[PDB]
Protein backbone atom coordinates (compact mmCIF):
# COMPACT_ATOMS: atom_id res chain seq x y z
CA UNK A 1 0.00 0.00 0.00
CA UNK A 2 2.81 2.44 0.81
CA UNK A 3 5.22 1.43 -2.00
CA UNK A 4 8.47 2.61 -0.42
CA UNK A 5 10.46 1.38 -3.41
CA UNK A 6 9.30 0.44 -6.92
CA UNK A 7 11.75 -2.45 -6.76
CA UNK A 8 10.64 -3.96 -3.45
CA UNK A 9 9.92 -3.18 0.18
CA UNK A 10 10.79 -4.80 3.49
CA UNK A 11 9.88 -8.43 4.19
CA UNK A 12 9.18 -7.55 7.88
CA UNK A 13 10.93 -10.65 9.25
CA UNK A 14 11.85 -10.80 12.94
CA UNK A 15 15.45 -10.16 13.99
CA UNK A 16 17.20 -13.29 15.30
CA UNK B 1 -46.74 37.66 50.86
CA UNK B 2 -45.02 34.27 51.07
CA UNK B 3 -43.02 32.48 53.77
CA UNK B 4 -40.42 29.79 53.11
CA UNK B 5 -37.93 28.14 55.47
CA UNK B 6 -35.76 26.68 52.67
CA UNK B 7 -34.16 29.88 51.34
CA UNK B 8 -30.36 29.64 51.15
CA UNK B 9 -28.20 32.74 51.53
CA UNK B 10 -24.50 33.50 52.17
CA UNK B 11 -20.46 29.12 52.89
CA UNK B 12 -23.31 28.65 55.37
CA UNK B 13 -26.71 26.99 55.70
CA UNK B 14 -30.16 28.20 54.64
CA UNK B 15 -32.25 30.97 56.18
CA UNK B 16 -35.70 32.57 56.03
CA UNK B 17 -37.23 35.40 54.01
CA UNK B 18 -40.36 37.56 54.27
CA UNK B 19 -41.90 39.58 51.45
CA UNK B 20 -43.50 42.94 52.19
CA UNK B 21 -44.67 46.05 50.37
CA UNK B 22 -42.17 48.27 52.22
CA UNK B 23 -39.21 45.97 51.59
CA UNK B 24 -37.71 42.53 52.08
CA UNK B 25 -36.96 40.99 55.46
CA UNK B 26 -34.21 38.36 55.51
CA UNK B 27 -33.57 36.52 58.79
CA UNK B 28 -30.69 34.10 59.30
CA UNK B 29 -29.95 38.82 63.01
CA UNK B 30 -32.80 40.31 60.98
CA UNK B 31 -31.91 42.38 57.92
CA UNK B 32 -34.15 44.81 56.03
CA UNK B 33 -33.72 45.65 52.35
CA UNK B 34 -35.73 48.75 51.35
CA UNK B 35 -37.42 49.11 47.98
CA UNK B 36 -35.52 52.35 47.24
CA UNK B 37 -32.11 50.63 47.53
CA UNK B 38 -32.53 48.03 44.77
CA UNK B 39 -31.00 48.97 41.42
CA UNK B 40 -31.09 45.98 39.04
CA UNK B 41 -32.38 42.41 38.91
CA UNK B 42 -30.25 39.67 37.36
CA UNK B 43 -32.52 36.65 37.82
CA UNK B 44 -31.72 34.05 35.15
CA UNK B 45 -31.40 30.29 34.68
CA UNK B 46 -27.92 30.42 33.12
CA UNK B 47 -26.22 30.08 36.52
CA UNK B 48 -26.66 27.64 39.39
CA UNK B 49 -29.11 28.47 42.14
CA UNK B 50 -31.94 29.78 39.97
CA UNK B 51 -33.44 32.65 41.98
CA UNK B 52 -33.35 36.44 42.17
CA UNK B 53 -29.95 38.17 41.96
CA UNK B 54 -30.59 41.77 43.00
CA UNK B 55 -28.14 44.66 43.18
CA UNK B 56 -28.31 47.11 46.09
CA UNK B 57 -26.74 50.51 46.71
CA UNK B 58 -25.78 49.63 50.31
CA UNK B 59 -22.42 48.03 49.32
CA UNK B 60 -23.99 44.58 49.02
CA UNK B 61 -25.47 42.26 46.41
CA UNK B 62 -28.59 40.29 47.33
CA UNK B 63 -27.63 36.89 45.90
CA UNK B 64 -30.65 35.04 47.23
CA UNK B 65 -30.95 31.36 46.31
CA UNK B 66 -33.29 28.46 46.95
CA UNK B 67 -36.27 29.24 44.72
CA UNK B 68 -38.12 26.97 42.31
CA UNK B 69 -38.54 27.52 38.58
CA UNK B 70 -42.23 28.32 39.13
CA UNK B 71 -41.36 31.19 41.49
CA UNK B 72 -40.23 33.46 38.62
CA UNK B 73 -43.89 33.88 37.65
CA UNK B 74 -44.73 34.51 41.33
CA UNK B 75 -42.01 36.80 42.73
CA UNK B 76 -42.10 39.00 39.61
CA UNK B 77 -45.86 39.14 40.24
CA UNK B 78 -44.86 41.01 43.40
CA UNK B 79 -42.55 43.17 41.26
CA UNK B 80 -45.02 44.41 38.62
CA UNK B 81 -47.17 46.13 41.26
CA UNK B 82 -44.46 48.49 42.55
CA UNK B 83 -41.04 47.88 40.98
CA UNK B 84 -42.31 47.06 37.43
CA UNK B 85 -38.84 45.78 36.53
CA UNK B 86 -38.24 42.91 34.11
CA UNK B 87 -35.35 40.51 34.78
CA UNK B 88 -33.42 39.57 31.64
CA UNK B 89 -23.42 36.99 32.67
CA UNK B 90 -20.60 35.23 30.81
CA UNK B 91 -20.78 31.86 29.06
CA UNK B 92 -17.69 31.86 26.81
CA UNK B 93 -15.33 30.41 29.41
CA UNK B 94 -12.21 31.77 27.72
CA UNK B 95 -9.16 32.99 29.63
CA UNK B 96 -9.37 36.45 28.04
CA UNK B 97 -10.94 39.11 30.23
CA UNK B 98 -10.67 42.58 31.74
CA UNK B 99 -10.44 43.51 35.42
CA UNK B 100 -12.33 46.64 36.50
CA UNK B 101 -12.25 48.12 40.00
CA UNK B 102 -15.78 49.16 40.96
CA UNK B 103 -16.90 50.96 44.13
CA UNK B 104 -17.32 47.69 46.06
CA UNK B 105 -16.77 44.86 43.52
CA UNK B 106 -14.17 43.55 41.06
CA UNK B 107 -15.81 43.18 37.65
CA UNK B 108 -14.31 40.50 35.39
CA UNK B 109 -15.68 41.50 31.97
CA UNK B 110 -14.74 39.14 29.12
CA UNK B 111 -15.42 41.42 26.11
CA UNK B 112 -18.57 43.07 27.43
CA UNK B 113 -19.73 40.03 29.43
CA UNK B 114 -19.24 40.40 33.21
CA UNK B 115 -18.37 37.15 34.97
CA UNK B 116 -17.32 37.87 38.56
CA UNK B 117 -18.36 40.47 41.14
CA UNK B 118 -16.87 39.82 44.59
CA UNK B 119 -17.91 42.21 47.39
CA UNK B 120 -15.33 43.54 49.84
CA UNK B 121 -17.21 42.36 52.94
CA UNK B 122 -15.79 38.82 52.75
CA UNK B 123 -12.25 39.99 51.92
CA UNK B 124 -9.58 39.30 54.54
CA UNK B 125 -6.11 40.13 53.17
CA UNK B 126 -4.49 41.18 49.89
CA UNK B 127 -0.92 40.83 48.63
CA UNK B 128 0.93 42.13 45.57
CA UNK B 129 4.17 41.28 43.79
CA UNK B 130 6.63 43.18 41.61
CA UNK B 131 5.15 41.57 38.46
CA UNK B 132 1.66 43.05 39.19
CA UNK B 133 0.39 39.71 40.52
CA UNK B 134 -2.50 40.19 42.96
CA UNK B 135 -3.43 37.53 45.49
CA UNK B 136 -6.46 37.88 47.75
CA UNK B 137 -6.46 35.51 50.73
CA UNK B 138 -9.80 35.03 52.47
CA UNK B 139 -11.06 33.18 55.55
CA UNK B 140 -14.52 31.64 55.16
CA UNK B 141 -16.34 31.46 58.50
CA UNK B 142 -16.76 27.70 58.76
CA UNK B 143 -19.13 26.72 61.57
CA UNK B 144 -19.87 23.00 61.14
CA UNK B 145 -18.85 20.15 58.86
CA UNK B 146 -22.28 19.96 57.18
CA UNK B 147 -23.15 23.67 56.76
CA UNK B 148 -19.76 24.88 55.48
CA UNK B 149 -19.70 22.98 52.18
CA UNK B 150 -17.10 23.95 49.61
CA UNK B 151 -15.18 27.11 50.48
CA UNK B 152 -12.62 29.27 48.70
CA UNK B 153 -9.23 30.09 50.24
CA UNK B 154 -7.16 32.27 47.89
CA UNK B 155 -7.74 33.93 44.51
CA UNK B 156 -4.81 34.85 42.27
CA UNK B 157 -4.70 37.10 39.22
CA UNK B 158 -2.10 38.64 36.91
CA UNK B 159 -2.17 42.21 35.63
CA UNK B 160 -3.77 34.63 73.41
CA UNK B 161 -0.30 33.21 72.75
CA UNK B 162 1.65 33.06 69.49
CA UNK B 163 5.03 31.61 68.53
CA UNK B 164 7.69 32.46 65.95
CA UNK B 165 10.31 30.32 64.16
CA UNK B 166 8.83 26.91 64.98
CA UNK B 167 10.16 23.83 63.17
CA UNK B 168 7.57 21.13 62.45
CA UNK B 169 7.71 17.71 60.80
CA UNK B 170 4.04 17.09 59.90
CA UNK B 171 8.13 19.40 57.42
CA UNK B 172 9.37 22.97 57.51
CA UNK B 173 9.58 26.14 59.58
CA UNK B 174 6.46 28.22 60.24
CA UNK B 175 4.52 29.97 63.01
CA UNK B 176 1.55 29.00 65.18
CA UNK B 177 -0.94 31.10 67.15
CA UNK B 178 -3.57 30.11 69.70
CA UNK B 179 -7.03 31.63 69.32
CA UNK B 180 -9.91 31.60 71.82
CA UNK B 181 -11.15 28.17 70.67
CA UNK B 182 -8.85 27.33 67.74
CA UNK B 183 -5.22 27.34 66.59
CA UNK B 184 -3.94 28.93 63.38
CA UNK B 185 -0.78 27.62 61.71
CA UNK B 186 0.62 30.21 59.29
CA UNK B 187 3.68 30.08 57.08
CA UNK B 188 5.02 30.05 53.55
CA UNK B 189 3.44 26.65 52.84
CA UNK B 190 -0.24 27.08 53.79
CA UNK B 191 -2.62 28.24 56.51
CA UNK B 192 -4.28 25.61 58.69
CA UNK B 193 -6.98 25.72 61.37
CA UNK B 194 -6.96 23.17 64.20
CA UNK B 195 -9.71 22.69 66.78
CA UNK B 196 -9.02 21.97 70.43
CA UNK B 197 -11.74 19.30 70.41
CA UNK B 198 -9.98 17.61 67.47
CA UNK B 199 -6.75 17.44 69.50
CA UNK B 200 -6.72 14.22 71.52
CA UNK B 201 -3.32 13.63 73.16
CA UNK B 202 -0.07 15.52 73.78
CA UNK B 203 3.25 13.93 74.73
CA UNK B 204 6.86 15.10 75.06
CA UNK B 205 9.88 12.84 74.61
CA UNK B 206 13.65 13.36 74.61
CA UNK B 207 16.21 12.19 72.05
CA UNK B 208 18.96 9.60 72.52
CA UNK B 209 21.67 12.25 72.99
CA UNK B 210 19.29 14.58 74.94
CA UNK B 211 20.06 17.52 72.62
CA UNK B 212 16.55 17.87 71.14
CA UNK B 213 13.00 17.17 72.30
CA UNK B 214 10.10 15.84 70.24
CA UNK B 215 6.56 17.00 71.03
CA UNK B 216 3.94 14.66 69.56
CA UNK B 217 0.37 15.98 69.32
CA UNK B 218 -2.07 13.26 68.28
CA UNK B 219 -5.20 14.88 66.83
CA UNK B 220 -8.11 12.89 65.42
CA UNK B 221 -2.38 11.63 62.32
CA UNK B 222 0.12 13.04 64.82
CA UNK B 223 2.20 16.21 64.45
CA UNK B 224 5.82 16.05 65.62
CA UNK B 225 7.75 19.19 66.59
CA UNK B 226 11.51 19.15 67.21
CA UNK B 227 12.89 21.74 69.63
CA UNK B 228 16.38 22.47 70.91
CA UNK B 229 17.52 21.97 74.50
CA UNK B 230 18.69 25.60 74.75
CA UNK B 231 15.19 27.07 74.18
CA UNK B 232 14.77 28.96 77.46
CA UNK B 233 12.81 32.15 76.77
CA UNK B 234 9.91 33.90 78.47
CA UNK B 235 6.50 34.29 76.84
CA UNK B 236 3.49 36.48 77.57
CA UNK B 237 -0.24 36.31 76.86
CA UNK B 238 -2.11 39.33 75.47
CA UNK B 239 -5.04 39.04 77.86
CA UNK B 240 -6.50 40.67 80.95
CA UNK B 241 -5.16 39.88 84.42
CA UNK B 242 -8.60 38.71 85.61
CA UNK B 243 -9.91 37.11 82.40
CA UNK B 244 -6.86 34.85 82.01
CA UNK B 245 -7.55 33.25 85.41
CA UNK B 246 -10.97 32.13 84.18
CA UNK B 247 -9.70 31.33 80.67
CA UNK B 248 -6.88 28.96 81.68
CA UNK B 249 -8.60 27.87 84.96
CA UNK B 250 -5.66 29.43 86.88
CA UNK B 251 -3.29 26.70 85.65
CA UNK B 252 -0.48 29.09 84.68
CA UNK B 253 0.31 32.76 85.24
CA UNK B 254 0.22 35.49 82.61
CA UNK B 255 4.02 35.91 82.75
CA UNK B 256 6.31 32.92 83.28
CA UNK B 257 9.92 32.14 82.37
CA UNK B 258 10.80 28.51 81.63
CA UNK B 259 11.66 26.27 78.70
CA UNK B 260 9.64 27.24 75.63
CA UNK B 261 8.80 23.63 74.70
CA UNK B 262 7.71 22.96 78.29
CA UNK B 263 5.62 26.15 78.21
CA UNK B 264 3.98 25.06 74.94
CA UNK B 265 3.30 21.59 76.38
CA UNK B 266 1.80 23.11 79.54
CA UNK B 267 -0.38 25.41 77.42
CA UNK B 268 -1.53 22.43 75.33
CA UNK B 269 -2.31 20.46 78.50
CA UNK B 270 -4.26 23.41 79.91
CA UNK B 271 -6.23 23.86 76.69
CA UNK B 272 -6.92 20.14 76.19
CA UNK B 273 -7.69 19.63 79.94
CA UNK B 274 -6.28 16.09 79.83
CA UNK B 275 -3.55 14.19 81.64
CA UNK B 276 -0.15 14.17 79.94
CA UNK B 277 2.01 11.10 79.34
CA UNK B 278 5.52 11.53 80.75
CA UNK B 279 8.52 9.55 79.43
CA UNK B 280 9.38 6.31 81.15
CA UNK B 281 12.16 5.82 83.67
CA UNK B 282 13.54 2.69 81.98
CA UNK B 283 17.14 2.99 80.80
CA UNK B 284 18.43 1.40 77.59
CA UNK B 285 22.01 0.44 76.75
CA UNK B 286 24.65 3.14 77.43
CA UNK B 287 22.03 5.08 79.46
CA UNK B 288 19.82 5.69 76.42
CA UNK B 289 16.10 6.46 76.43
CA UNK B 290 15.19 4.85 73.08
CA UNK B 291 16.37 2.13 70.70
CA UNK B 292 17.21 2.77 67.05
CA UNK B 293 15.68 0.29 64.61
CA UNK B 294 15.00 -0.10 60.90
CA UNK B 295 11.43 -0.01 59.58
CA UNK B 296 10.20 0.68 56.01
CA UNK B 297 13.88 1.31 55.07
CA UNK B 298 13.96 4.15 57.61
CA UNK B 299 15.77 4.52 60.92
CA UNK B 300 13.47 5.32 63.83
CA UNK B 301 13.57 5.51 67.60
CA UNK B 302 11.33 3.18 69.61
CA UNK B 303 10.71 3.99 73.27
CA UNK B 304 8.42 2.22 75.77
CA UNK B 305 6.17 3.90 78.31
CA UNK B 306 3.63 2.98 80.99
CA UNK B 307 0.92 1.87 78.54
CA UNK B 308 2.26 2.09 74.97
CA UNK B 309 5.41 1.88 72.86
CA UNK B 310 6.10 4.79 70.50
CA UNK B 311 8.20 4.27 67.36
CA UNK B 312 9.46 7.42 65.64
CA UNK B 313 6.19 6.88 60.33
CA UNK B 314 5.23 7.60 63.95
CA UNK B 315 3.44 4.55 65.36
CA UNK B 316 1.95 3.80 68.77
CA UNK B 317 1.51 0.19 69.91
CA UNK B 318 -0.66 -0.05 73.06
CA UNK B 319 -0.09 -2.74 75.66
CA UNK B 320 -3.78 -3.67 75.81
CA UNK B 321 -4.21 -3.60 72.02
CA UNK B 322 -1.20 -5.82 71.23
CA UNK B 323 -2.34 -9.44 71.47
CA UNK B 324 1.08 -11.11 71.64
CA UNK B 325 4.82 -10.56 71.26
CA UNK B 326 7.63 -12.82 70.05
CA UNK B 327 11.41 -12.78 69.64
CA UNK B 328 13.34 -14.39 66.78
CA UNK B 329 17.10 -14.93 66.61
CA UNK B 330 19.49 -17.06 64.54
CA UNK B 331 22.80 -18.71 65.30
CA UNK B 332 25.84 -17.03 63.75
CA UNK B 333 28.99 -15.12 64.65
CA UNK B 334 27.28 -11.79 63.84
CA UNK B 335 24.27 -12.49 66.09
CA UNK B 336 25.51 -10.14 68.84
CA UNK B 337 25.38 -7.05 66.57
CA UNK B 338 21.77 -6.20 65.60
CA UNK B 339 20.41 -9.55 64.43
CA UNK B 340 17.57 -10.38 66.83
CA UNK B 341 14.05 -9.21 66.00
CA UNK B 342 10.86 -8.62 67.98
CA UNK B 343 7.41 -8.98 66.42
CA UNK B 344 4.21 -7.75 68.08
CA UNK B 345 0.81 -8.86 66.78
CA UNK B 346 -2.48 -7.12 67.62
CA UNK B 347 -5.87 -8.70 66.90
CA UNK B 348 -7.85 -5.48 67.39
CA UNK B 349 -6.82 -4.09 63.99
CA UNK B 350 -5.33 -7.44 62.81
CA UNK B 351 -1.85 -5.99 62.40
CA UNK B 352 1.67 -7.27 63.05
CA UNK B 353 4.72 -5.01 63.39
CA UNK B 354 8.25 -6.43 63.39
CA UNK B 355 11.29 -4.45 64.57
CA UNK B 356 14.61 -6.01 63.57
CA UNK B 357 18.26 -5.02 64.24
CA UNK B 358 18.39 -5.52 68.02
CA UNK B 359 21.60 -6.34 69.88
CA UNK B 360 21.99 -8.65 72.88
CA UNK B 361 21.93 -5.93 75.56
CA UNK B 362 18.94 -4.15 73.99
CA UNK B 363 17.05 -7.45 73.76
CA UNK B 364 17.94 -8.23 77.39
CA UNK B 365 16.65 -4.80 78.47
CA UNK B 366 13.47 -5.33 76.42
CA UNK B 367 12.97 -8.77 78.01
CA UNK B 368 13.47 -7.25 81.47
CA UNK B 369 10.93 -4.52 80.68
CA UNK B 370 8.46 -7.12 79.37
CA UNK B 371 8.96 -9.26 82.49
CA UNK B 372 8.34 -6.17 84.62
CA UNK B 373 5.22 -5.34 82.57
CA UNK B 374 4.12 -9.04 82.50
CA UNK B 375 3.35 -9.00 78.78
CA UNK B 376 2.53 -12.13 76.79
CA UNK B 377 5.72 -13.14 74.97
CA UNK B 378 5.15 -16.09 72.64
CA UNK B 379 7.89 -18.69 72.22
CA UNK C 1 -27.86 24.02 32.52
CA UNK C 2 -25.69 22.07 34.99
CA UNK C 3 -26.18 18.52 36.27
CA UNK C 4 -28.12 19.93 39.24
CA UNK C 5 -29.71 23.29 39.98
CA UNK C 6 -27.84 23.47 43.29
CA UNK C 7 -24.03 23.58 43.20
CA UNK C 8 -22.93 22.97 46.79
CA UNK C 9 -20.50 20.33 45.51
CA UNK C 10 -18.09 21.08 42.67
CA UNK C 11 -19.37 19.32 39.55
CA UNK C 12 -17.24 19.08 36.41
CA UNK C 13 -18.39 18.22 32.88
CA UNK C 14 -16.28 16.52 30.21
CA UNK C 15 -18.50 16.58 27.10
CA UNK C 16 -18.20 20.36 26.65
CA UNK C 17 -14.49 20.26 27.70
CA UNK C 18 -15.15 23.03 30.22
CA UNK C 19 -15.83 23.58 33.91
CA UNK C 20 -18.02 25.86 36.03
CA UNK C 21 -16.67 27.20 39.32
CA UNK C 22 -18.77 28.89 42.04
CA UNK C 23 -16.71 31.90 43.17
CA UNK C 24 -18.28 32.13 46.66
CA UNK C 25 -21.78 31.41 45.40
CA UNK C 26 -21.21 33.01 41.99
CA UNK C 27 -20.77 30.60 39.05
CA UNK C 28 -18.28 31.38 36.30
CA UNK C 29 -17.24 29.27 33.29
CA UNK C 30 -13.68 28.29 32.41
CA UNK C 31 -12.12 26.26 29.61
CA UNK C 32 -9.91 23.19 29.94
CA UNK C 33 -7.41 24.84 27.59
CA UNK C 34 -7.67 27.97 29.77
CA UNK C 35 -6.59 25.91 32.81
CA UNK C 36 -2.99 24.74 33.15
CA UNK C 37 -2.82 22.22 36.02
CA UNK C 38 -3.93 21.43 39.55
CA UNK C 39 -2.52 20.28 42.87
CA UNK C 40 -3.67 19.36 46.37
CA UNK C 41 -2.18 19.58 49.85
CA UNK C 42 -3.18 18.14 53.22
CA UNK C 43 -2.10 19.43 56.64
CA UNK C 44 -3.75 17.64 59.57
CA UNK C 45 -7.49 17.98 59.03
CA UNK C 46 -7.08 20.85 56.53
CA UNK C 47 -7.14 20.31 52.77
CA UNK C 48 -6.22 22.97 50.20
CA UNK C 49 -6.70 22.45 46.45
CA UNK C 50 -5.16 24.85 43.94
CA UNK C 51 -5.97 25.06 40.22
CA UNK C 52 -3.48 27.02 38.13
CA UNK C 53 -4.80 28.47 34.87
CA UNK C 54 -3.01 28.93 31.55
CA UNK C 55 -1.79 32.53 31.20
CA UNK C 56 1.36 34.60 30.56
CA UNK C 57 3.98 33.63 33.11
CA UNK C 58 2.28 30.28 33.82
CA UNK C 59 1.64 28.62 30.45
CA UNK C 60 4.87 30.06 29.01
CA UNK C 61 8.28 30.15 30.64
CA UNK C 62 9.11 33.59 29.21
CA UNK C 63 6.61 36.42 29.55
CA UNK C 64 5.23 38.40 26.57
CA UNK C 65 5.79 35.41 24.29
CA UNK C 66 3.69 34.10 21.39
CA UNK C 67 0.77 31.93 22.53
CA UNK C 68 -2.05 30.86 20.23
CA UNK C 69 -4.88 30.95 22.79
CA UNK C 70 -3.87 33.82 25.14
CA UNK C 71 -1.46 36.00 23.16
CA UNK C 72 -2.49 35.56 19.52
CA UNK C 73 -6.06 36.50 20.44
CA UNK C 74 -4.87 39.50 22.49
CA UNK C 75 -1.22 39.97 23.49
CA UNK C 76 -2.06 42.67 26.08
CA UNK C 77 -5.19 41.32 27.78
CA UNK C 78 -5.82 40.61 31.46
CA UNK C 79 -5.73 36.91 32.34
CA UNK C 80 -6.37 34.84 35.45
CA UNK C 81 -3.45 32.91 36.93
CA UNK C 82 -4.68 30.52 39.64
CA UNK C 83 -7.44 29.83 42.16
CA UNK C 84 -7.41 28.07 45.53
CA UNK C 85 -10.13 26.48 47.64
CA UNK C 86 -10.71 24.13 50.57
CA UNK C 87 -12.53 20.79 50.39
CA UNK C 88 -11.60 19.36 53.80
CA UNK C 89 -15.23 19.13 54.99
CA UNK C 90 -16.10 16.45 52.44
CA UNK C 91 -14.47 13.32 51.02
CA UNK C 92 -15.65 13.98 47.47
CA UNK C 93 -12.89 16.25 46.12
CA UNK C 94 -11.09 13.35 44.39
CA UNK C 95 -14.02 12.56 42.07
CA UNK C 96 -14.20 16.20 40.97
CA UNK C 97 -10.40 16.44 40.66
CA UNK C 98 -10.27 13.36 38.41
CA UNK C 99 -12.47 15.09 35.82
CA UNK C 100 -10.03 18.02 35.64
CA UNK C 101 -7.24 15.58 34.76
CA UNK C 102 -9.58 13.85 32.30
CA UNK C 103 -10.13 17.24 30.63
CA UNK C 104 -6.38 17.42 29.89
CA UNK C 105 -6.92 15.10 26.91
CA UNK C 106 -9.47 17.57 25.52
CA UNK C 107 -7.02 20.39 26.27
CA UNK C 108 -4.35 18.54 24.27
CA UNK C 109 -6.89 18.03 21.46
CA UNK C 110 -7.57 21.79 21.54
CA UNK C 111 -3.81 22.41 21.37
CA UNK C 112 -3.56 20.04 18.38
CA UNK C 113 -6.43 21.90 16.70
CA UNK C 114 -4.66 25.21 17.41
CA UNK C 115 -1.46 23.87 15.85
CA UNK C 116 -3.60 22.64 12.94
CA UNK C 117 -4.48 26.29 12.24
CA UNK C 118 -0.96 26.85 10.87
CA UNK C 119 -0.25 27.26 7.13
CA UNK C 120 -3.33 29.41 6.63
CA UNK C 121 -2.43 30.19 3.00
CA UNK C 122 -4.30 27.65 0.86
CA UNK C 123 -5.24 27.07 -2.77
CA UNK C 124 -7.53 29.47 -4.59
CA UNK C 125 -10.89 28.60 -6.11
CA UNK C 126 -10.54 26.24 -9.07
CA UNK C 127 -12.45 26.67 -12.32
CA UNK C 128 -12.94 23.50 -14.36
CA UNK C 129 -12.06 23.47 -18.06
CA UNK C 130 -15.41 24.15 -19.73
CA UNK C 131 -13.72 25.11 -23.03
CA UNK C 132 -14.47 21.84 -24.78
CA UNK C 133 -12.08 18.91 -24.52
CA UNK C 134 -9.74 18.16 -21.62
CA UNK C 135 -6.49 16.21 -21.92
CA UNK C 136 -6.30 12.93 -19.99
CA UNK C 137 -4.40 9.67 -19.68
CA UNK C 138 -5.17 6.17 -18.47
CA UNK C 139 -3.35 3.67 -16.23
CA UNK C 140 -1.90 6.43 -14.03
CA UNK C 141 -0.84 5.76 -10.44
CA UNK C 142 -0.36 8.50 -7.84
CA UNK C 143 1.93 7.99 -4.83
CA UNK C 144 0.93 10.62 -2.14
CA UNK C 145 -2.76 9.64 -2.27
CA UNK C 146 -4.51 8.49 0.93
CA UNK C 147 -6.02 5.52 -0.91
Amino acid sequence: PDMINPEGDDNEVDDV
Amino acid sequence: STDFDRIYLNSKFSGRFRIADSGLGWKIKPFLLPATELSTVQWSRGCRGYDLKINTKNQGVIQLDGFSQDDYNLIKNDFHRRFNIQVEHSLRGWNWGKTDLARNEMVFALNGKPTFEIPYARINNTNLTSKNEVGIEFNIQDEEYQPAGDELVEMRFYIIVSFQDVFFTTRGRYDIDIYKNSIRLRGKTYEYKLQHRQIQRIVSLPKADDIHHLLVLAIEPFLVLQFQKDEETEVQLNLEDEDYEENYKDKLKKQYDAKTHIVLSHVLKGLTDRRVIVPGEYKSKYDQCAVSCSFKANEGYLYPLDNAFFFLPTLYIPFSDVSMVNISRAGQTSTSSRTFDLEVVLRSNRGSTTFANISKEEQQLLEQFLKSKNLRVKN
Amino acid sequence: LPTNIRDLRIHVDWKSQTIILPIYGRPVPFHINSYKNGSKNEEGEYTYLRLNFNSPGSSGGISKKVEELPYEESADNQFVRSITLRSKDGDRMSETFKQIADLKKEATKREQERKALADVVQQDKLIENKTGRTKRLDQIFVRPNPD
